[PDB]
């Protein structure tokens, strides 16, 4: 973060999560990886792609 | 199509390494933390001096310690630091190397990356010569569970464990000093010791053999009233937490006097009631109070009216230190107390150690006691805190000794058997974790070189030559001469180590080079 | 035993290292049959696209001094190669490595350097036995070098064509016998915007950039040639002279016998029977006269103005004829003549001169260019010309080697024998010395995106008894006799690179520090 | 109160002499690396000139190009460049060797004696020490096979610091036959160094006769055979005029017609004046015009043109040709003559051959090599080694290197240092202390424990073995003679007495003042 | 699977070729293998979401 | 490590000049084909010009990076070679871009690309 | 490459020795003017405290009042402190024989042997010393008179450094009284030191 | 300054120049003073010298 805590991931809905979007349909993307992660978890990944 | 868009704010200042090139990036990162460390390991090591932001200083040679100083900018760094911070509440020194091993670990690492090499299968075969190495290393262990009431393997492991340290100076009156501390707190029917029961107490002062353990607790308090007694024989004690004044339930309370006789009846108690506890603690028979909280002036000299010293504002911890060492008891009522709650010990004498500062109290219990204390004296701030440090972490591997009785000669043999024991295995390997093997095995080969280097000597004609022995012979123990002796019986040298100490550490290290090879990209955040 | 003070230098090593893997790395990419071409953009605002290393790294900016000196390095190596520049620098940096691998190792590297003499001198030894010897009269061996090293940049578009070209080339500017060092310079290239690569063309005669003076004349028949380097305008002297006017009839004498000069000064320049008229740059002073061009024009003369000084000699050398520089002195019997030459007209309008045919062969010749893109036509001739210059390498040496990797694995399989002979500390450092060359077959399996470590090994092992001839193939994607996929090069390429890498770490080892200066 | 300008010093003789001391003793360990014949050399990049940087192992250039504010310093920069416009190396020597005095001098400061007495002493003690260097010298005079035999000891011990120390062999004939080809002539000039890049630094030599590297003229002989040769100095391209500057004023085109026309023939005559001389080589310094050049291609005569006055030099020192002017008696002026010139090429470039040559007066070495530093400092090794070379024919006496010889003075001092009695006798330590540290510092770079071996060299000498060494391959103390470890006396007795004064002067201030700088 | 073979550095389309060919006919659960570096029932292999 | 820039590799640059040349082609897609609409250029003061053929516009328009000047300059040479087929050519290119990076932003050996590139 | 944050420095060895050893050498030299009965006092001056500012020999407070950057000086101010706790001069002894003792240590490091090594033979080379000072001491129990003699002699030793040397006779008396006021006890606390302007120093009295 | 036993002076020149000398007129020749009756002893010694 712009705070300096560092944040390692596997989990791309936790980078995602990190990764804060400006770009609005993409936060849908990001959106999407909260909605899998609390269904199914990784392959959030996969979710994405 | 092509026109700017944001999808991060600060898209400027997001920038970004990804891939090999920042692989590498913290391969270099890493190997400057690495040499940054190599010079700090073993006893012809030298130690660093870390400046505070505050302006203060500090010299140590615990590398945990020289990281928790260190501030960084790069994260992997700061992994490294929290590492070895990890390593060392973990065991202890060896973090006089624990990160040395992971970096050249990763520099040699990079050389497979070199090789085009995948991290994944690179991260494959180095925790798989992990395994390799514990238990090739566990069978060549020794143990020290054979051994008899353990007096003077303790003694030899404190001296190997303090040959590291400054305070080598008369460590062997420390590692004595240690190893008596740790047997009376330990728990042998538990296999654990918590350090509470170790106080520590470093006044500065004095010389470094000046520094004594106290079968006992020493308070940094002087006496409540400056007539009271310096010293005190008997040790009839009495341990109080309720501080001598007007009792006050702390609920909102407040009486609410009318006439006379209402001022003078409690006019009247108000003396009344510290004869009260003054006789109370009197009927108890003990000879010595002590108080956490405060005293009233008028009874305080009344209870030196009774020759019956006592301590008023003493913190905490350390009154139950006084009450378990002493077996005594904590009452928080003048009533309630009896004698049998009453402490006991051998002797109490303050101390005027300062030569022209106030003073400090020492508690010479002679029965059994839990708990125990350590008085330090030297001649620097800084020299003292490392003592403590030291001092501090050669506990922690007898305690990690009390755990497991098995250990190993230390001096560099130990692992030089397992990369030749990971050799051995790498021809029966199959393919490329082969090449992982040998990565690893001629990782680890550097502790050494640290060492003879650290020694001034030919780092490889000497290791090239130890493990030729060590190939030529079968016995493990041999390790460096770091003090010129023309003996590489380390066992008879009897530089020694747990099997944890390193079993746990290259473990460790295995682990974390694993996520080091596991990542590949970062965004950092423009400052 | 002896203790070490200061670290200084043995850090600033370290970053003479560092800085020359990362350089080298950087550059390793483009190396081979899957070399990749790169781009710079200038600070001034120019553009570039380069296959080698070493224009690339004349375009490198760089601020660390050790690789301007691995710059530097590979400028020899192009002073002497051409490509391979491409390979030497990554053998350079990769010795670093290995250099680096010894310095935590502690040896000093005073003794790696000589270790590394030795290292050279098998390593020298060895090519000369492993090599080809051949004659320079076999073409296709020629060819199959050629394309060898033109399957290394862009110009693989059209190598098959391009080839024959640059080799054809070489054969007529050469003598086939002494087995010199014939110079390139004798070779003009021609960047002419526009066209197609495969439009790019040979000229066995003179072609000049420039443009013709003449309105109405454009091609010639059986030509007669002249050049000329003394102005045809109004004599002007050296030192200061005017022409007083004071009376009456001077107007008319003057301006009719300036005419009258120009007259006969053209007069006998027909009278000699020339046609095609070479004039250069005399910016000094009065340059052709116009109106002697209306004479020549109304003589009916080919006439060019603006020769430059530089190229003269170059096309007297192509043309076979001596230039004038006083009228007694300009005569048929120095008249040369050619079987024709007129300006082409491409580019739509890029109207361009051409001379083919001459009764006096010069061992000259001119090469064209032809293309789309303005870069890749620079980094065509690029690759064109160290396509000569690996040509001119093996007109030096008349022996041959396999391209491909091949000796490399060779060498270092030599060397790991070598060293393992070898006793002391110095093994190591071949032990060292030879897993550098290690780094090439493994870079080529990298641009070959195939498992490097897999094969390269397998390729030592088939190497064990799979001499230079085979190694790893490109076209199929494996391992194979590269001989007989005919990717052979001069025996001195690796040679010089070798040599060149050699004697540069070893001045590098012998570096402590670097002292900022005023 | 303030009494200069803001900006103006003043400090006076603690932080004064402090300071001084600072930097020298920084001037001094910056530069110990750099000699030995186990020495480093060093890095100089520009602050900015596209990076015109200089790996160096001369501290005298190292000293050059670093900018230095400490003015003791400054003074010993200088000091050294005229050390280096002496002897060129040792400067590595003689800095350093005048610091330790320094370093030690200050010692003495803490030892609270009078420096003017440390003048004294040392003074005293230098005088004892320069002749017992003198003491200690040897001549070889019509001892040619000594002579010579020991004249290659020389250069080696000089070139054995350098990066060329892997070749010790090859330059030493290299510098001992140009050496010789100087006849007793010190000029240095009579040698060029010629650098160009290619080829490994072994390639390097010198050539049987000359080179050159110019253009030839128009299409005359490549090759000439038994040539006669001509130099001059009158111009032809800039037209031989009259330098008041008449003007030249007519009223008809026709008589600035024949003018032209005239100058062509006063031209054109000027030339058979020359060819009159029947020479088929001319040269000049001079750019030389196109058509007399045509005259003499006329003339089937071949001739070079602006070929500067150094290299002119260098022809007729080789050719003993007599550079001319008008030409106007033959037989009073004597032609150049050589067996051969042809033209050859290397690197990239023709260069103009001149076999067979009547003098070997003149010379000119072959830089074949890998870096424009290790081409530059290569140069920069040789001219020094020359420059020793010359003062040994200069002064034909010698004396054994290898710290021993200095050491033979540390112990004669060492000696008087008793029939001092005095307080100088502390200085008299102090100053054999200082040199003793030399070789210490020489053992140093070399690796091997130093403490010992000064001891025990102080030892034998102390004993009396003169010739009693150290050894530089195997750090040990040797006999100098067997191994030939020697270098000029002139050498160190500049080196003893510069450092002397260098002493002096820094001793004797007492206040610096620094003006308030534009 | 093509992300995979890349994340494995693997000719994917080879093995795609390969995957979709034999996943004509043979066999369903058919799939990659990092280790084999190829197809592979993965179910068998106990690969199973 | 150079001074005064960095450098960016791979996929970056590689998906960046992609970005770089269908830009171009949206620049002028517009402008093609019987029913071809002009383009036009406010110039910076006004002095504005209509027209639909690319290689004036092209010409007319500044371009900073590199590969975009590359089609700018080939529309030239076609100008200088045909006068339409700006209606055509460089939409040609990019896309013929286009696609083949695509097999390349997999893995697709550009090389093996260009082959067939050239067998096409 | 950059790691830490900026303004954060790493200084190894040669730089570590370098500067490390000045400040050492700095201190010594700034205080070994101080020391000797012909020793002389330096002023320390408040930044501003209305310029508190106190002429001092005894440098452990100078030690005190200085503020220092070089850590190891810093160490050795700490040092000096110590021992002020315990004898109050010869901090100005320890102060500078460490130093000499230091710079001295450089020169082996200019001898370039290895420190661990400098370290051994000083700690083995403290270990005799100290010995045969031990060896070298004298005892004086109850020969009171000889005891009290010498005892005013140590007074005046360690008085004529201080500027009541021009009345060290005088002061001796004074102490060796106050001091026989103290019947054992260490507690310097008992006696008090009251000071005020007016009257000559001889004046100041018991 | 003074003296076969006196001690002398180096100079900085303004351009970075450097002197050493014991001549005092030359001393104060290089000297840049400020206060004026300081010239005055300066072009004293040069008078007298």
């Amino acid at each position: 973060d712009g705070r300096g805590k560092a944040t390692i991931s596997n989990d791309g809905a936790t980078i995602l999560k990190l990764l804060d979007v400006v770009h609005p349909a993409a936060k849908t993307l990001v959106d999407i990886a909260k909605s899998q992660d609390a269904e199914v978890g990784d392959g959030t990944t996969s979710v994405t792609l | 199509y092509g026109r700017p868009f944001l999808i991060i704010k600060d898209q400027d200042r997001k920038s970004r390494l990804m891939g090999l090139e920042a692989l590498k990036s913290h391969i270099m990162a890493a190997k400057a933390v690495a040499n940054t460390m190599r010079t700090s390991l073993g006893p012809n090591g030298l130690d660093k001096m870390m400046v505070d932001k505050d302006g203060d200083v500090t010299v140590t040679n615990d590398g945990a310690t020289i990281l928790s100083m260190m501030d960084v900018d790069h994260q992997i760094a700061k992994l490294m630091v929290e590492l070895s911070k990890s390593q060392d509440d973990e065991i202890g020194d060896g973090t006089t190397g624990v990160v040395v091993l992971a970096g050249a670990l990763l520099e040699e690492a990079e050389q497979l990356l070199d090789r085009g090499i995948h991290p994944i299968r690179i991260a494959d075969g180095y925790e798989q010569a992990a395994r390799v190495a514990i238990e090739h290393l566990d069978k060549i262990s020794d143990s020290v569970l054979v051994d008899i009431k353990d007096t003077e393997p303790l003694i030899q492991t404190a001296k190997t464990t303090l040959g590291s340290k400054v305070v080598n100076s008369c460590h062997r009156q420390m590692a004595e000093i240690a190893v008596n501390a740790v047997l009376t707190v330990a728990d042998m029917e538990r296999r654990d010791v918590d350090f509470e029961l170790i106080k520590v107490e470093g006044k500065v002062g004095g010389r470094l053999e000046d520094t004594k353990l106290i079968k006992g607790v020493i308070v940094d308090k002087d006496f409540s009233h400056p007539q009271m007694p310096k010293k005190v024989e008997d040790a009839k004690i009495a341990i109080l937490t309720c501080p001598f004044e007007p009792p006050k339930p702390k609920t909102k309370h407040k009486l609410d006097v009318t006439s006379v006789e209402d001022y003078k009846a409690l006019q009247k108690y108000e003396k009344e009631k510290f004869e009260e506890m003054i006789q109370q603690i009197k009927e108890t028979g003990a000879n010595l109070a002590i108080c956490q909280w405060g005293f009233d002036d008028e009874a305080n000299h009344l209870l030196l009216q009774n020759n019956l010293p006592a301590v008023r504002w003493v913190g905490g911890p350390e009154i139950e230190l006084i009450a378990i060492a002493t077996g005594g008891r904590i009452v928080p009522r003048f009533s309630e107390l009896t004698a049998e709650k009453l402490g006991f010990a051998g002797l109490v004498q303050e101390i005027s150690f300062g030569t022209t500062k106030d003073k400090m109290l020492v508690i010479e219990q002679c029965k059994n006691s839990r708990a125990v204390t350590i008085f330090i004296r030297g001649g620097n701030k800084m020299i003292i805190e490392e003592a403590k440090r030291s001092l501090h972490d050669a506990l922690c591997v007898i305690r990690n000794l009390i755990r497991d009785n098995r250990v190993v000669y230390g001096g560099g043999a130990a692992e030089i058997s397992c990369a030749l024991a990971v050799s051995q295995e790498a021809d029966k390997c199959p393919t490329l974790e082969q090449y992982a093997m040998r990565a690893f095995a001629d990782a680890l080969e550097v502790i050494p070189m640290a060492l003879s280097e650290n020694s001034g000597m030919n780092p490889i004609q000497t290791m090239t030559e130890v493990r030729a022995r060590q190939v030529k012979e079968m016995n493990p123990a041999l390790g460096i001469d770091c003090l010129h002796k023309g003996t590489n019986d380390m066992k008879q040298q009897h530089v020694i180590e747990t099997l944890i100490g390193k079993k746990q550490q290259i473990s460790l290290a295995t682990q974390m080079v694993r996520m080091i090879l596991k990542i590949d990209d970062i965004r950092k955040p423009g400052e | 035993g002896a203790y070490q003070d200061r670290d200084k230098p043995a850090q600033i090593r370290f970053s003479n290292i560092s800085a020359a893997k990362a350089v080298a790395d950087a550059i390793r990419t483009s190396l081979g049959p899957k070399g990749m071409d790169k781009m710079i953009q200038d600070g001034k605002g120019d553009v570039t696209i380069t296959n080698d290393g070493a224009t690339i790294l004349k375009q490198m900016q760089v601020l660390h001094p050790a690789a301007r000196m691995l710059v530097e390095l590979s400028k020899a190596q192009d002073i002497e190669a051409g490509d391979g520049t491409t390979s030497v620098v990554i053998i350079a940096g990769s010795l670093l490595d290995s250099c680096t691998k010894l310095l935590q190792k502690g040896i000093h590297p005073t003794i790696i350097s000589e270790s590394f003499q030795k290292a050279l001198e098998k390593g020298i030894e060895i090519l000369t036995d492993m090599s080809r010897p051949v004659e320079l009269s076999d073409r296709e061996t020629l060819l199959n070098s050629a394309t060898t090293s033109l399957n290394s940049k862009v110009v693989s578009q059209y190598s098959s064509l391009l080839s024959p070209m640059s080799v054809n080339a070489v054969m007529k500017v050469i003598d086939p016998a002494t087995a010199t060092s014939v110079d390139l310079r004798d070779i003009k290239i021609v960047k002419k915007l526009g066209g197609t690569i495969d439009d790019c063309e040979l000229v066995e005669g003179l072609v000049l950039t420039q443009k013709v003076s003449n309105s109405g004349i454009t091609r010639v028949e059986k030509a007669k040639i002249g050049l000329i380097q003394f102005c045809l305008s109004a004599p002007k002297t050296d030192m200061d002279n005017q022409i007083v006017v004071s009376d009456y009839a001077q107007m008319d004498r003057v301006l009719r016998e300036e005419r009258a000069y120009i007259l006969n000064l053209v007069k006998q320049i027909k009278k000699t029977g020339c046609n095609v008229l070479l004039i250069q740059k005399s910016i000094l002073r009065d340059a052709l006269s116009d109106l002697a061009l209306h004479f020549l024009n109304k003589m009916k003369i080919m006439v060019i103005k603006d020769i430059e000084r530089e190229d003269i000699e170059f096309i007297c050398k192509t043309i076979g004829t001596k230039p004038v520089a006083h009228i007694d002195q300009f005569t048929a019997d120095m008249l040369g003549s050619a079987e024709l030459a007129e300006e082409v007209n491409l580019n739509g309008s890029g109207k361009l001169l051409k001379i083919t045919g001459c009764a006096s062969p010069g061992k000259t010749v001119t090469i064209v260019v032809r293309g789309s893109n303005k870069l890749v036509i620079e980094e065509a001739e690029r690759s064109i010309h160290d396509a000569l210059c690996v040509i001119r390498c093996l007109v030096k040496k008349r022996a041959l080697i396999a391209g491909g990797g091949a000796p490399e694995i060779e060498l270092a399989l030599r060397l790991t024998e070598y060293s393992r002979t070898l006793s002391g500390m110095e093994s190591y450092c071949v032990r060292a010395f030879a897993d550098a060359m290690e780094v090439i077959p493994s870079t080529l399996a990298e641009n070959a995106g195939l498992n490097p470590i897999s094969t390269v090994t397998e390729l030592r092992n088939r190497h064990a008894q799979g001499e230079k001839t085979a190694g790893i193939n490109v076209r199929k994607g494996g391992i194979s006799n590269i001989l007989e996929e005919l990717v052979v090069q001069p025996l001195l390429v690796s040679v010089s690179a070798l040599t060149l890498a050699t004697e540069t770490v070893r001045s590098i080892l012998k570096i402590d520090d670097v002292v900022n200066t005023r | 109160v303030n009494i200069f300008k803001a900006g103006a010093d003043e400090e006076r003789a603690e932080t004064a002499r402090l300071t001084s001391f600072i930097g020298a003793i920084a001037i001094g360990d910056l530069v110990k690396s750099t000699l030995g014949p186990k020495g480093m050399d060093k890095i100089l990049l520009s602050s900015g000139r596209d990076a015109s940087l200089m790996v160096t192992n001369d501290g005298a250039t190292i000293l050059k190009n670093i900018g230095v504010d400490n003015p003791a310093a400054k003074v010993l920069v200088d000091m050294s460049r005229v050390q280096d416009d002496e002897v060129g190396d040792g400067t590595t020597s003689v800095t350093v060797l005048a610091a330790e005095l320094l370093r030690e001098a200050e010692s003495l400061i803490a030892k609270k004696i009078h420096p003017q007495t440390i003048i004294a002493g040392w003074r005293e003690a230098t005088k004892a020490a320069r002749e017992a260097l003198l003491s200690s010298a040897v001549d070889h005079g019509s001892d040619e096979v000594k002579f010579r035999q020991d004249l290659m000891n020389i250069a080696g011990t000089t070139l054995s610091s350098k990066l060329l120390t892997h070749h010790k062999d090859h330059f030493t004939k290299l510098a001992v036959e140009a050496v010789l080809r100087l006849k007793g002539s010190g000029n240095l000039e009579a040698i060029h160094i010629i650098k160009k890049l290619g080829g490994s630094l072994a390639d390097s030599y010198l050539d049987e006769g000359f080179l050159l590297d110019k253009k030839i003229g128009v299409n005359q002989p490549k090759r000439i055979e038994n040539a006669k040769i001509l130099i001059a100095n009158t111009g032809m391209d800039t037209d031989k005029i009259k330098i008041f500057g008449s003007r030249v004023r007519v009223d008809s085109t026709a008589k600035v017609a024949e003018i032209e026309h005239a100058e062509k023939e006063k031209m054109k005559e000027k030339v058979e004046r020359i060819l009159k001389h029947g020479i088929n080589c001319f040269i000049n310094r001079q750019l030389i015009y196109n058509y007399p050049e045509q005259l003499f291609g006329a003339a089937g005569v071949m001739a070079i043109e602006h070929a500067d006055f150094a290299g002119v030099e260098r022809l007729a020192l080789v050719t003993g040709g007599e550079i001319a002017s008008t030409f106007d008696h033959p037989e009073l002026v004597k032609l150049g003559s050589c067996k051969l010139i042809e033209e050859v090429m290397i690197g990239e470039d023709k260069l103009i051959h001149f076999s067979g040559v009547a003098l070997g007066e003149a010379c000119t070495i072959v830089l074949r090599g890998a870096t424009q530093q290790i081409l530059d400092e290569a140069e920069r090794s040789l001219h020094d080694a020359l420059c020793v070379l010359a003062q040994t024919v200069k002064d034909s006496r010698t004396v054994y290197g290898g710290g021993c010889s200095e050491m033979l003075m540390a112990h004669a001092v060492t000696q008087l240092a008793n029939r001092t009695p005095g307080k100088e006798a502390v200085a008299m330590e102090s100053y054999a202390k200082a040199l003793r540290m030399l070789p210490t510092i020489i053992a140093d770079n070399a690796g091997y424990d130093s403490a010992d071996l000064v001891a025990q060299l102080r030892a034998a000498h102390s004993e009396g073995n003169t010739t009693a060494g150290l050894d530089m391959r195997e750090g040990t103390i040797g006999d100098m003679a067997i191994l030939g470890i020697t270098e000029s006396f002139q050498v160190k007795r500049q080196v003893l007495l510069s450092a002397a004064e260098a002493a002096e002067v820094i001793l004797r201030v007492d206040n610096i003042i620094k003006a308030a700088p534009r | 699977p093509r992300q995979l073979c890349d994340n494995a550095g693997f000719d994917a389309t080879n093995i795609l070729n390969k995957l979709r060919a034999r996943h004509a006919q043979g066999g369903t659960w058919y799939g990659v293998d990092i280790n084999n570096e190829d197809i592979a029932d993965n179910f068998e292999a106990f690969v199973w979401e | 490590l150079s001074v005064f820039g960095d450098r960016s590799t791979g996929e970056t640059i590689r998906s960046q000049n992609v970005m770089a040349a269908a830009s171009i082609a949206n620049i002028v897609k517009s402008s093609l084909g019987p029913v071809g609409l002009d383009k036009m250029l406010v110039d910076d003061i006004g002095d504005v010009t209509i027209t639909n053929d690319g290689a004036t516009i092209l010409k007319l328009l500044e371009v900073e990076h590199p590969a975009a000047k590359v089609l700018c300059e080939l529309a030239d040479l076609q100008d200088k070679e045909v006068g339409d087929g700006t209606t055509s050519v460089v939409i040609i290119a990019a896309e013929l871009l286009k696609n083949a990076d695509e097999l390349v932003k997999q893995k697709i050996h550009p090389t093996s690309v260009i082959s067939g590139y050239r067998l096409a």
